[PDB]
């Protein structure tokens, strides 16, 4: 009831600090947009240093955050990879939809744990996108080589 | 033909009635002004006249005022009293000197009225939040760029601290929100309602907030994660508004139940007796109330239409309350409400307009006397000619006859009907009375001196006139208003069955008939030519007519809302109209075309007449007053001269020992323009740049991609567009030297094919992580 709307005051406020919280918060709760700006601001640099599993890391600490996928439960699972699949269409946005999906499968099993819902829809949807999405960059990194390699 | 009037703002007006009193501002202590339709500056221990500020003539300034009509929001004073400030009906706010009526700046900004507007402890910021749901900062230079906060879905109450830091809010959406003063942002929102803020007061450091709930809610100034202390319960209906104590000992509380009450041990209770009191608090429920600055009294701003004096019962104050003072009005709002019906004299030298129980004497804008009998409003008025006497006529049938010397009422003329007087008008001598009355027949009535035995000063009833049974399909038989024959041959009444019917001067013989109306009438008179005759009904059309029926002249279809009043003018050439939609409409009579529209009324006027001098028009409103009248590529090159010139500025910085193009660095408008061209044809503008364009171009590549910097761009752009400025040119046909753009594009690339290759990788484990739980999935 009201403990939502002051909870979304929660919401608009943490986003000056920490991500995590905001990001578990945002995500049990509407609505998933600005959830999608905070992990483009999280996720958003391109950074490739010390040991991480999504990606989280920058000078304040946010793998915090890989045990908070961690902690997560089945529902919000399927609701965060559904929104994996609405972020996988168009292009130039969909690295960021990557990120948390090479996070998901490190922290859970394979069963994708005991009491599964149905994704057979999401899991059939997300290949032929990457799929699609894998020819272009390998032709950006071949060609980026031509440049280098003639002088 | 040339109408009176003008367009100026005042014509000798007297349409201020001081009245209709929300809210009250604190100016001299001894002197209190007074928001009403007016600023009136009253003394806060008499209630007298000192001045009333009002439309007219400041020194240096035509058409300019010192107050408005359309209601006052709030008034208050400067905090050195230098300083005259007004939000009013509109979304303009007008500040005025506070020794002349001069006018320093309008404040626009506001689409609604202003529902909160105040100064701060500095002075030098004004503040106003209005009904468009937001609160607006203001500055004595007219600094808008400071502050716009709008979070808000309705109008808004509460306001100031006097730290010039952490403002709070109240509104009346039901929430009351928490801000910071330098970066606004919704730090915590309090909601304890599911209504409307009414009104908002913090005593020391408690924030109490009153609503619909009927509760008492208390906070904490120094707030986070909401702090509670309690509620108070019950006042019996919802709270409007209430006030601290000056002395900050008490806490006075005003409601809609009409009871004002007080906390002392202030306290979380009310410990004092109340059988003191003496003077009860108040007849209609008040809006504001204020501590007097004479700290032993109290004012009151009743929704009576007038603001009033009291106490509150405490040992340092008067223990009980006084009577109630008001100031000097002009006996305008002195006396008590809306005024029907009008009438004017012969000798131009009698004003009187009637009210639910006064009867008021005026000559121009100077008040003589008031006579009261009315037991209701007075549908119609009718003077004597000579004004010698007036007759009268209430919600009573019942008509009263009043002297012109003394409020002694002469003779009350005997009630011999069943429904009210509507309309009455007499002859040229005045000495035949045709009159309103929904007893089916018409009626005359004599008139001269008692002393005889035939009353003429009580009208005795010797004719009779009825023969009103004519068949209809609305109603059979009502009358509306009746109207003499200046040349006494006959006489012209309205009736309910949308026709009027023309009888001669005896008994009844049939002239003429008009029927016709969609609507029944309200008005029908004969001028002074006499062939024609106006009618006026409620379907907004106005007919002129002369003898003919069913071959229409014009209808005068131009109106919004159903009319009041239509009259000629008194020596037949111009006719006017007064509706219910607050205007006045002048017509030249001879032909059907208008010659001056008149809007000045904010109020809804219901009666109109003009006298025979031709030189005023007199008005009966709502608020019962009268108002007297008479390039792409080039883009780029500059875009890199502009982010070169900066960094090879920034490049000997001490080790060696233009404000915007925008951000921190340059070179984040340099890819983001690169960004605002379009997909199509920018190949275009690339071509066009010579090798000077690559030398400073790919400098911003180097910065980029040791910048890390993917939020502002991206790696397919910046492919994108290096293997094209590649495959133009070159490399090797713009220089041949080993120098440091050639091995400047080693460092660039390997950037590049590495942080692409990570992306790379990631979506090469991504795929075939996620077909394998498929495979198990059969």
């Amino acid at each position: 009831k009201l403990q939502v709307e002051q909870e979304q005051s929660l919401q608009n406020y943490m986003s000056k600090g920490d991500w995590t919280n905001a990001f578990l918060l945002a995500m049990t709760l509407d609505h998933p947009m600005r959830l999608f700006n905070v992990l483009k601001r999280a996720l958003g640099e391109s950074r490739s240093r010390q040991d991480t599993e999504e990606g989280k890391i920058e000078v304040i600490f946010n793998e915090e955050l890989d045990q908070a996928i961690s902690i997560l439960n089945d529902e919000q699972l399927i609701l965060l990879m559904k929104r994996c699949r609405d972020w996988n269409t168009n292009a130039k946005t969909h690295t960021i939809a990557q990120r948390t999906i090479r996070c998901i499968l490190m922290h859970h099993n394979i069963a994708k744990l005991s009491e599964i819902p149905g994704m057979v829809k999401i899991v059939d949807a997300i290949i032929p996108y990457t799929q699609r999405h894998f020819t272009r960059v390998d032709n950006l990194v071949e060609q980026s080589y031509i440049l280098d390699y003639a002088l | 033909a040339a109408a009176f009037g003008v367009i100026a703002s005042n014509a000798n007006c007297v349409w201020i009635p001081a009245s209709s009193g929300n809210s009250n501002g604190s100016g001299p202590g001894q002197l209190i002004t007074s928001a009403l339709e007016d600023v009136n500056i009253w003394d806060i221990k008499t209630g007298d006249l000192v001045s009333k500020l009002s439309d007219g003539l400041p020194p240096g300034a035509s058409d300019a005022r010192g107050a408005k009509p359309a209601e006052c929001t709030y008034l208050e004073a400067h905090k050195d009293t230098d300083l005259l400030a007004v939000g009013y009906a509109d979304g303009v706010i007008k500040v005025w000197d506070l020794m002349s009526k001069t006018v320093l700046l309008n404040f626009n900004g506001h689409k609604a009225a202003i529902t909160l507007l105040q100064f701060d402890g500095t002075g030098t910021r004004l503040i106003s939040g209005s009904k468009d749901s937001n609160i607006i900062v203001w500055d004595l230079v007219g600094e808008v760029g400071l502050y716009k906060l709008r979070s808000h879905k309705d109008s808004i109450t509460g306001f100031w601290c006097q730290g010039e830091d952490w403002l709070i809010s109240t509104s009346k959406d039901g929430m009351i929100k928490l801000w910071d003063l330098k970066t606004h942002q919704c730090i915590e929102t309090h909601i304890a309602h599911t209504g409307e803020c009414w009104g908002l007061a913090v005593k020391d450091d408690l924030l109490i907030t009153t609503g619909t709930d009927s509760q008492v809610k208390i906070w904490k100034l120094d707030i986070e994660n909401d702090k509670m202390g309690g509620k108070l319960t019950e006042m019996g209906i919802f709270e409007k508004q209430s006030k601290q104590r000056g002395l900050k000992i008490e806490f006075i509380t005003n409601s809609s139940d009409k009871t004002s009450f007080f906390y002392i041990q202030y306290s979380s209770f009310i410990l004092h007796p109340f059988q003191t009191i003496r003077s009860l608090y108040k007849i209609k429920s008040a809006s504001w109330t204020t501590v007097s600055s004479s700290k032993l009294e109290l004012v009151l701003t009743t929704s009576s239409n007038t603001i009033e004096y009291y106490s509150i019962p405490y040992e340092k104050r008067d223990p009980t309350s006084p009577a109630p003072l008001k100031t000097h009005t002009i006996e305008l709002q002195g006396q008590r409400t809306d005024v029907r019906s009008i009438d004017i004299s012969d000798d131009n030298k009698l004003l009187a307009t009637a009210s639910n129980g006064s009867l008021k004497i005026w000559n121009i804008k100077t008040h003589k006397c008031i006579r009261t009998f009315e037991c209701g409003y007075a549908l119609t008025c009718k003077f004597l000619p000579g004004g010698l006497l007036v007759i009268l006529g209430t919600r009573n049938g019942e008509l009263q006859l009043f002297d012109l010397a003394s409020s002694s009422l002469l003779d009350t003329i005997e009630d011999a009907h069943d429904a009210a007087i509507w309309s009455l008008d007499l002859t040229s001598d005045g000495k035949r009375l045709v009159t309103g009355s929904a007893d089916k027949t018409v009626k005359f009535w004599d008139f001269k001196v008692e002393n005889s035995l035939v009353p003429g000063t009580k009208n005795k009833f010797l004719p009779v006139l009825k023969l009103h049974h004519d068949t209809t399909l609305e109603l059979t038989d009502d009358i509306l208003c009746v109207r003499v024959s200046p040349d006494d041959r006959y006489l012209a009444i309205s009736l309910l069955d949308n026709t009027v019917k023309v009888f001669f001067l005896d008994s009844m013989k049939f002239y003429l008939s008009l029927y016709g109306h969609k609507l029944p009438v309200l008005s029908i008179d004969i001028s002074f030519d006499s062939k024609m005759i106006i009618t006026s009904s409620a379907d907004k059309n106005i007919k002129i007519w002369g003898l003919d029926f069913g071959d229409c002249h014009k209808s005068l279809f131009a109106h919004q809302d159903s009319i009041m009043n239509v009259k000629f003018l008194p020596q037949s050439h111009n006719f006017f109209s007064c509706s219910k939609d607050a205007v006045v409409k002048y017509w030249d009579g001879e032909k059907f075309e208008c010659i001056q529209k008149l809007y000045a009324h904010q109020s809804e006027v219901w009666a109109l007449a003009v006298a025979t001098d031709g030189g005023f028009v007199v008005s009966s409103s709502h608020d019962h007053s009268i108002r007297i009248w008479e390039k792409a590529g080039e883009r780029l090159m500059e875009a890199l001269d502009l982010g070169i010139a900066e960094i090879e500025g920034l490049e000997a910085y001490n080790r060696d020992m233009v404000l915007i193009a925008v951000n921190k660095t340059p070179e984040q408008y340099i890819m983001d323009t690169l960004l605002r061209i379009r997909m199509s044809q920018l190949e275009d503008a690339l071509m066009v740049m010579p090798f000077s364009y690559v030398l400073k171009f790919l400098k911003f590549i180097d910065t980029v991609m040791q910048n890390k910097t993917l939020l502002h761009s991206h790696l397919p752009l910046i492919c994108k567009n290096l293997f094209f400025i590649i495959k133009f040119n070159h490399k090797e046909l713009v220089s041949q030297k080993n120098e440091e753009l050639k091995l400047q594009i080693n460092r660039v690339k390997t950037e590049l094919r590495s942080a692409l290759k990570s992306t790379e990788d990631d979506l090469g484990f991504n795929v075939q992580g996620l077909k394998f739980v498929k495979q198990q999935w059969n």
